[PDB]
């Protein structure tokens, strides 16, 4: 396992939880990490965003 | 040529880093004024060490170079 300052590419996946929604729980991803409420919401986010 | 290829090249902590946007022109001479970000990115975990530059170009032509 060679790791480089370079984003790391061989990784190793996970089951990603079900997701629920309007309930307090933790959100925690790829990158992120924390506890709230995830709803349904229809931003315009872009393709690399 | 209505064809514009703008491009951005990069070093930083040891991966090259590729920006990209196809837009159409008038001028050919020169850059002509206008916004238009270059959202499209690509990046690449080498890790080597460049400070030189050579345009590869297919020989059986203008371009602009800049420093940021
Ligand atoms: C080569 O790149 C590494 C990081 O990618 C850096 O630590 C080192 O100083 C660079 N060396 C030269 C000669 O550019």
């Amino acid at each position: 396992f060679e790791l480089l300052h370079a984003p790391a590419t061989v990784c190793g996946p996970k089951k990603s939880t079900n997701l629920v929604k309007n309930k307090c729980v933790n959100f925690n991803f790829n990158g992120l990490t924390g506890t709230g409420v995830l709803t349904e919401s229809n931003k315009k986010f872009l393709p690399f965003q | 040529f209505k064809n514009l290829r703008e491009f951005v090249f990069k070093n930083i902590d040891g991966y090259f880093k590729i920006y990209s946007k196809h837009t159409p022109i008038n001028l050919v001479r020169d850059l002509p004024q206008g916004f238009s970000a270059l959202e499209p990115l690509v990046d690449l975990p080498i890790g080597i060490n460049i400070t030189r530059f050579q345009t590869l170009l297919a020989l059986h032509a203008a371009y602009y170079v800049g420093y940021l």
